[PDB]
């Protein structure tokens, strides 16, 4: 699991892989680790998969309740305040590593949330198991006020570094671009790995399996 | 050794065209304390091979004592032979495996760079007797941080010149100064060629802190 | 983590590093250790990360509600009392190293110390954090009663630089703050 | 793992399964658990596979040297005594070995039982393994000393089948040996899936 | 530790038990009764923790007797077995865990005879024969060997003789006397006390 | 482990226009079987089943709690339940016992109640959903079941070869497992009828 | 404390042919969550007719290989001949038992020709038991490869399926397909697939790439 | 776990044993022999650890047979009992601790009959009756009740009947068949196998 | 326990406290921490009490036998090598904090450091002991290359006084030693 | 409280003719570290009674807060009553016993000196609810060191004047400066009389180091 984000001169670019492991066996080849919160704020999750899913739906339910009451657009500091207050109350038993990003009236904002309640406002963050590989790409090749296509080159480079170096990562690369008006979500962006072709015909025809008792039930 | 008292940190190494370059810093730490700010962690074996190490430093002075004697022992024969860098890598592997088999290991992690017969050698030695060869090596947190930078360039371009490899190490040593909690801004670079072994002085990096104004 | 606080005649001078670690890995290069509770009262936090962020929000909630009901500027001793009530009540669950400092109209500059136990004491200069143990000898010989403001900015700059050099936990960059009657001046240094 | 052995009028019948597992994973289905020592002795396997394979191979070393020095085959009670003394020297170090010793002797049939716990007992019927308790009940219901050769084959064959049907770790195929006066002889090797169709009707 | 058996027939349920109430090393009571008549066509043994076996049989007894007393008719053996599995599974995740091991044996007027199974983790299993205790490891081979789904009750008692003579041949226990019931269309019938003389 | 107390295996596989699901039949306690008729696949409406594996307590418990909430849903509404709606329902029911969890891993297979569109998913013991397009597996012998379906599954398959693929996937993987076996039942459902077969496996 | 063991990975496959023997392995050497290298084959040509594979803890794999290479030379200077395939398997069992109370953590498979030109595969365990089989798979991905070769090579659980002997070319594509499926689900299965083929004429090597994730 | 008894008379030593060789839960051998004829007037049972009972009886057997073979005459039962206590007490403080529990039963030509006692901590005790196992907790009351120092051997067998009928009344064990010896001026005599029928 | 060693041009300057504790009780008020191995070579010991007394006797035994066989004054690096051979061989059984210093005719004043691990390093000034952690910041800013002898006696006196004040383990009285070519001067101070 | 963070040390107290004198030092320690060199460890309750304490200092500020409120509560009644020194000693005992019965004690050890109705009172309070009266009290290592000096004079001469008792405390505080590892040369002396409660300033001792020349 490797998630990362950066703030360029106009918006925020997020990225992740789509591998969800189980023990040391690949359980899901195409997962989804970028979540909806509001039409301007998304969130990337890491750690316990069910703890990140059930938390990110409750806050997105509350902000829909909040913004529909106010009749306005939500703010990223509102979602930061809910998460650092909820996770601190459960004393870190809910293991959820989060990256929070969105564009407000005040502009773009990026956060990193640790499963105890400590939060950080940074221009770029990495979380996950292969987060150390992507951070070395960031520090080597960061400059402030990049463009959009320069930033999309940087994140897809950093996520691919965690693919080819970490065992828990490695799949197709997700991206998302959140700007002042444009919202782009790319469920495939780059396919680095394929599956080889099957060489041998393995099919025996119908009737090669012994059956004890059959049963037919029609429907409507 | 059951408890490492004074420890080193990450050691880097990468091949290039006609030689191997190895860099490490000059800090010995006792826990969180940076106690010894000025030590050397690279031993220059005789003419074509070269050693750097991590882990416990008192064990490193022991192997510095033993390997220093064995090189003198063959030179006094004078028959026109020497130890290849692979033979020292083979010798040091059996030293680690026999030591851990008595449940009393040597807390180290050693990198051997050599250049003999027009062949660049770069060998790894673990405490647990794990050993292999690689075009680029990294110990400690450098295996988590600098090792993605090494493999990215080498899989794009397999061969490197000397100036390309020397500049690329200085970039990785810069990154290790940021993200490693137990690093230090004073390092030395050692390089084997066909001309011999040369060790550079206490070099330093140049940091960037322009993101501190961004709240 | 190394925090620094020295009072002078007109007010107080604060200072801290910026390095936030986890194990032996730098989680964050630059970090605002000092926290603006009120316009004249700061605190610099140490110990746990998630605990001290949660405590500083609750004190800012309570002191901000109380001072508007006062229709008065709050006292620095009032704010330091609120950290004592929370840290002593939950001393089994928190690791907080708070130093509270700030200028007050009634009493001038004040510096208070709330360590991990939950006690409170007023000092002339207070240091805390993991790297504070290495500069006990330097801060005793160098300190002299009756400094100016610019001497105290020189005093805390050399004190944090020695702790950042020797400690592996402390480092990063130096953030300073000078609280007086006129305002709050903040700056970032190196060396 | 399920073995059994019993002696009667016409010698000794030895039967075993062939499944060796590893936790919940099956390593193989074709493990020959009845270790052939001599043309006149047979040994089994119980618990530790490499422990039973080593020491019975080492036991065959001493029996061969004994024959060259004394010009006589060793007796069945002799070989069980040598095996009990070798395993006792490693008592408490964690050896898993519960094998059996079978063979013809000058005193007739021979059946002994050696553990890794120093147990050395004689007897008439035995059953060793994790599914051994499923083999005692069906065998003792059908056991008699005065049985026929074809009768004793079918008793030991179904007794292994009832064990593997109940037990999870026992299974595979059913090997069957017959110890006679001249020496042992392999009878058959049947699959459990083939016996299931036989005892269904 | 103590032994039960569950031979199921075409129109009858043959159950047996033991009469030994154990102690530290001694045998205090040798005519104990594990059986609990829930209704006219449903029986209930019990095996488990020495305090838990009595009260859960008493708790299930009265709640079934409420059903007959309020609604005027008897539970089915299926609905009776699934009421017991609910009560063990609910209070399993509690400060007072429950530790008993017993099935049911019931005859329905519509569905005929039935036999269930229960663990202390509260799992149901419809079975054509079952057993508990350590004697199940020595008797589920014979009862699998000499079984016929169309067996008669005279053979079933004789099959129970074969199941019981292997008990007092290869045990480290005593178990002298065994009580036997039988359930049919006419309800509960008590067969004779199966015993083994000492002299 | 607690999951390896009784054992079991549940496999579902998506075909062209039909879906198939299968499980074993053995009920045992760690070495000792009891019976060969323990039901692990339960119908939830028409053309939509569910399979459960793991601890046999939570198999019989969750299948009754889910049936409790299902009949209330289909009486407040007039329609039947959609397969996405059931997956969100099961994930709610497992997450309520967040710290006292149920020891089971559900597998859901079924069709669209409007079209022939199939659906497969599987969940964790705390309730993380996971949808795929080829197959989902659950139980103790998981790694043997991945080795089958990664080497036998094809995208567009008639209901005949779908039956022959999921049969050879189960009979080779479960016979490699020790604590699972004693017969395999296979459900293969489609738009017009439901076919249930029992295979001839090794009874050892 | 100092724990002396660690898991490294790797997956070994052997198939006993009618007159050949195929030994295959990956080249990834990992530890924890990191990759040491992508070039580390597990094939070792002992003689002209015997190839061994070694998985598990890599420090014991380097030690146990060099012990066998010495005893091959000690056999030849004492007996004026080379060892057979079964003689090496009999010798290795005593070596693995010789450290019974401080064991190696190594899974071993020996493949190669017998003294009649037929494929022989001997599997092992970390304590010393062995047997002769037609095909075995050892290592981390051993559970994902055994039941598939039961269907293909063993011809089990199929009705009206004939028993044709496995040819050489059919066995080549069986090896190349199973490591593709193993690399999808295992995280330890690496990139290069070294395949050694032992015939009655020599040993051929062949390398096939896999996905690099 | 298994039971022995030590009735001592005026000119005879009456010892008995059991024939059960135990296992996990099953009974593998039911005609085991705990007895070891050391010489013509000295017997030796053994109870203890399953590997230790055989070899220490074998070790004490040969060293006493050396004494008769070298010196031409038999040990006294007193000197035989004190040789056994030496070997257990010496290797007690060792890496291989020894765990067996058995006395001696001997007849001297000068001192007459004698009975000893031994623990696994190697303590000697001259006793007029003794027992081991868990059955000692249920039989040392009867043998203390109906005892006379001038008892006859016909009463002593009848006293052994009273000691044995309380065994198969209040046990959690089986113990069907009991072997009995008797030692007199004429040496070792084997009495009949005391058993209890099942049917 | 706080030990101190600073070399200068002509030779070296040693210094230590005198307090020996056990738990929270002062077993001894005044204690000779520094040990005269040879007429020109001292060491100041730290860590365990019974270990460092036993090691210092064996090195004095070996160096005294060797130097008479030399018929030469011994080297300071020779004596520091002998502590390294013993402390590395028995690192599982000893807690020794030895600092070896002394004047040598071949090389002048030298200061070596042998911590608890068993390594050896030459320094310009070396400190050790439990109370040495409190004066890291003071000894870095105050130290200046090119001192006289009397400045070094002033340098170590203020350094030990700050450690004795702040540490509960260190205290007692200050013992000093100045080794040069001319001789050895020893004195006891306060303040 | 399970772990005392910032601790005090020994507190002395002894009766004399018409009053009780109590002395303690001014140091708060965090382990071996003497962190807070200037704190007060003696609370002046209203007019006739007086409190000093050892153990955890954060718990001492809590009892300083509670006892300070209760004295104000009776003064606002103004009925002409007050708390006797025995009643506070009785109250504080029940506070400790109820606190330890919940397995969450208050890590202190408290000494109460009082003088009312011409009667000198000197009471002890333990963490475990152990309480008694004595003519001389000592906590911590003072119970091992100064307590033999107190009982030796009092068993020789039972009564003491004020100047005899004040000089005798300064001798015992001198001895505690030598042999206690966690003491400090700055203490304050508090004394009750019939005239009220008076607290002296940061006094210090005068050591002797003439035995340092004796090798």
């Amino acid at each position: 699991t490797t998630i990362a984000g950066v703030v360029y001169k106009d918006g925020i670019v997020l990225g992740a892989d789509t591998r969800a492991t189980e023990g040391m066996v690949v359980a899901d080849k195409n997962c989804s680790k970028i979540h909806f919160i509001s039409p301007n704020i998304y969130c990337c999750g890491a750690g316990t998969a069910a703890d990140t899913d059930m938390t990110t739906q409750l806050i997105s339910s509350n902000l829909e309740l909040h913004s529909l009451s106010t009749g306005r657009l939500p703010r990223v500091v509102t979602a930061n305040r809910m998460l650092k207050q909820m996770l601190f109350r459960y004393q870190g038993y809910i293991g959820a590593a989060l990256v929070l990003g969105g564009v407000d009236v005040t502009g773009p904002h990026l956060y990193s949330i640790y499963p105890h309640g400590s939060t950080d406002k940074l221009p770029y963050v990495t979380m996950g198991s292969g987060s150390l590989a992507a951070m070395a790409v960031f520090e080597d090749k960061f400059r402030p006020d990049m463009e959009e296509e320069e930033a999309k080159n940087l994140v897809s480079e950093a996520i691919a570094a965690g693919i080819f170096n970490d065992l828990g990562s490695g799949s197709n690369i997700d991206l998302c671009v959140i700007s002042k008006n444009k919202l782009d979500f790319l469920r495939p962006y780059t396919v680095p790995n394929k599956k080889g072709t099957r060489l041998g015909r393995y099919r025996c025809e119908k009737g090669t399996t012994a059956v004890l008792t059959e049963k037919i039930t029609p429907l409507e | 050794t059951q408890n490492p008292m004074v420890t080193g940190t990450s050691v880097l190494g990468v091949k290039f065209e006609g030689g191997v370059v190895i860099a490490a810093d000059m800090l010995g730490s006792y826990g969180s304390l940076a106690r010894f700010r000025n030590i050397s962690r690279i031993m220059r074996v005789n003419n074509s091979t070269m050693l750097g190490a991590s882990g416990d430093y008192a064990d490193f002075q022991y192997l510095k004592q033993v390997l220093g004697q064995m090189v003198i022992d063959e030179e006094l024969l004078g028959d026109g032979h020497s130890y290849s860098p692979r033979a020292i890598h083979s010798w040091l592997t059996r030293a680690m495996y026999s030591r851990r088999s008595k449940m009393n290991p040597l807390w180290n992690t050693m990198v051997i760079g050599g250049y003999a017969d027009g062949e660049s050698f770069l060998g790894y030695v673990d405490m647990l007797g794990v050993a292999y060869e690689a075009p680029s090596l990294a110990t400690g947190y450098g295996a988590y941080l600098a090792q993605p930078l090494l493999r990215e360039v080498l899989e794009k371009q397999p061969v490197l010149s000397q100036t390309e490899a020397r500049d690329l190490v200085e970039r990785c040593m810069r990154v290790l100064y940021y993200r490693d909690a137990r690093s230090y801004n004073r390092f030395q670079i050692a390089t084997v060629t066909e001309k011999g072994v040369e060790i550079e002085g206490p070099l330093s990096t140049e940091t960037n802190w322009d993101i501190a104004h961004m709240i | 983590t190394t925090i620094m606080a020295v009072q002078f005649d007109g007010g107080v001078v604060l200072g801290a590093d910026s390095r936030t670690t986890t194990g032996s890995y730098i989680a964050n290069r630059v970090t605002d250790k000092l926290t603006p509770i009120h316009d004249r009262i700061f605190c610099c936090r140490s110990g746990s990360a998630a605990d001290t962020q949660a405590v500083a929000d609750a004190v800012t909630y309570q002191l901000g509600f109380h001072s508007i009901e006062l229709n008065e500027p709050p006292l620095v001793h009032t704010a330091a009392s609120l950290f004592k009530e929370m840290c002593y009540r939950y001393r089994e669950d928190l690791m907080a190293g708070i130093i509270i400092a700030g200028w007050d109209p009634q009493e001038g500059g004040q510096v208070y110390s709330v360590p991990m136990g939950g006690m409170m004491v007023r000092q002339s200069f207070a240091i805390g954090g993991s790297g504070s143990s290495y500069i006990y000898g330097y801060v005793d010989a160098t300190y002299r009663e009756g400094m100016t403001k610019e001497e105290c900015l020189q005093f805390t700059a050399n004190a944090l630089a020695l702790a950042m050099e020797r400690d592996g936990s402390s480092g990063g960059v130096i953030r300073l703050a000078a609280i007086a009657e006129s305002g709050v001046e903040r700056q970032v240094l190196l060396g | 793992t399920t073995t059994l052995a019993f002696k009667f009028r016409h010698g000794v019948i030895v039967a075993a399964d062939s499944r060796a597992t590893a936790g919940a994973y099956i390593a193989s289905q074709t493990v020959k658990k009845v270790i052939e020592i001599n043309p006149y002795l047979l040994g089994t396997m119980a618990g530790g596979a490499a422990d039973c394979s080593f020491w019975e191979r080492l036991l065959a070393r001493q029996c061969r040297i004994y024959e060259l020095r004394n010009k006589e085959r060793i007796s069945v009670a002799a070989a069980s005594k040598l095996l009990a003394n070798m395993v006792y020297q490693y008592k408490g170090m964690g050896l898993s070995m519960g094998t059996m010793i079978c063979g013809w002797d000058k005193r007739g049939p021979g059946l002994y039982y050696v553990d890794s716990e120093g147990n050395r007992i004689s007897g008439a019927t035995f059953s060793v393994g994790s599914g051994s308790v499923y083999a005692y009940g069906v065998m003792d219901r059908g056991y008699s000393y005065d049985l026929e050769v074809e009768q004793a084959y079918d008793l030991a064959r179904r007794a292994i089948y009832q064990a593997t049907y109940r037990d999870a770790y026992s299974g595979g195929a059913v090997n069957l040996y017959h110890v006679r006066e001249d020496g042992w002889i392999r009878v058959s090797s049947d699959n459990v899936a083939d016996l299931h169709e036989k005892y269904s009707g | 530790m103590e032994y039960l058996i569950g031979i199921q027939g075409p129109d009858y349920v043959l159950v047996a038990s033991d009469r030994v109430a154990a102690s530290n090393i001694v045998q205090m009571k040798d005519d104990h009764d594990k059986m609990f008549k829930m209704s006219e066509k449903i029986l209930l043994l019990c095996v488990g923790e020495a305090g838990d076996t009595v009260q859960f049989a008493e708790y299930i007894q009265k709640n079934v007797q409420l059903y007959k007393m309020r609604n005027g008719y008897e539970l089915s053996p299926t609905a009776a077995a699934n009421f017991t599995r609910r009560n063990l599974a609910d209070c399993l995740r509690s400060r007072t865990p429950y530790h008993v091991n017993l099935l049911l044996a019931g005859y329905d007027e519509h569905e005929g005879p039935a036999l269930y199974y229960m663990d202390y983790l509260a799992a149901l299993a419809k079975a054509p024969f079952a057993a508990h205790g350590y004697g199940a490891f020595l008797t589920l081979s014979i009862l699998d060997r000499y079984y016929t789904p169309t067996i008669s009750r005279e053979r079933a008692v004789e099959l129970l003789r074969k199941c019981l003579e292997e008990l007092q041949k290869r045990f480290i226990l005593n178990l002298p006397t065994f009580s036997v019931r039988i359930i049919d269309k006419n309800g509960i019938h008590d067969l004779d006390n199966i015993s083994f003389p000492k002299q | 482990s607690i999951m390896s107390y009784n054992g079991g295996a549940v496999m579902a596989m998506k075909g062209k226009n039909c879906v198939a699901i299968a499980a074993d039949r053995r009920f045992g306690i760690q070495a000792q079987m009891v019976t060969t008729d323990f039901q692990k696949i339960f119908p939830m409406g028409d053309r939509l089943y569910i399979g459960l594996a793991g601890l046999a307590t939570d198999v019989q418990t969750v299948a009754q709690r889910l049936k409790f909430r299902l009949n209330l849903y289909e009486l407040k509404e007039g329609r039947q339940i959609k397969p996405y709606t059931l997956m969100s329902m099961v994930a709610n029911l497992l997450y309520e016992k967040r710290f006292g969890p149920y020891y089971t891993e559900p597998v859901i297979a079924g069709l669209d109640p409007k079209t022939f569109k199939p659906f497969i998913c599987s969940l964790d013991l705390i309730g993380c959903p996971m949808v795929t397009d080829d197959f989902v597996v659950s139980g103790t012998c998981a790694e043997q079941m991945y080795g089958m379906c990664e080497s036998l599954w094809e995208p567009n398959m008639d209901p005949d070869h779908l039956f022959e693929t999921i049969s050879q996937a189960m009979l080779n993987a479960v016979d490699r497992d020790a604590v699972s076996g004693m017969g395999v039942i296979v459900h293969i459902i489609e738009k017009d009828k439901i076919t249930t077969r029992t295979l001839k496996a090794r009874m050892d | 404390r100092f724990s002396p063991y660690v898991f490294n990975g790797g997956t070994i496959l052997a198939i006993a042919g009618e007159d050949f023997a195929i030994v295959a392995s990956d080249t990834r050497l990992s530890e924890g969550f990191s990759i040491h290298t992508r070039d580390s084959p597990k094939c070792y040509k002992l003689t002209d007719k015997t190839v061994i594979g070694c998985s598990g803890f890599h420090g014991d794999c380097l030690t146990l290989t060099k012990i066998i290479e010495a005893r091959l030379k000690m056999y030849k200077h004492s007996n004026n001949k080379a060892m057979t395939t079964g003689a090496i398997a009999a010798m290795l069992s005593t070596i693995l038992y010789s450290r019974r109370f401080f064991p190696y953590y190594v899974y071993n498979i020996i493949g190669g020709l017998d003294e009649e030109g037929k494929g022989a595969v001997y599997s092992f365990d970390p304590v010393g038991s062995y047997q002769r089989d037609s095909f075995k798979a050892g290592g981390s991905a051993s559970a994902m490869l055994q039941p598939l070769l039961d269907n293909q090579v063993g011809f089990k659980n199929m009705q009206n399926v004939e028993h044709v002997p496995l040819s050489l070319d059919r066995a080549m594509r069986l090896v190349k397909d199973v490591f593709i499926s193993a690399a999808e689900r295992d995280v330890y299965t690496g990139d290069a697939l070294r395949i050694c083929i032992v015939t009655k004429e020599g040993i051929r090597e062949e390398t096939v790439s896999l996905r690099k994730d």
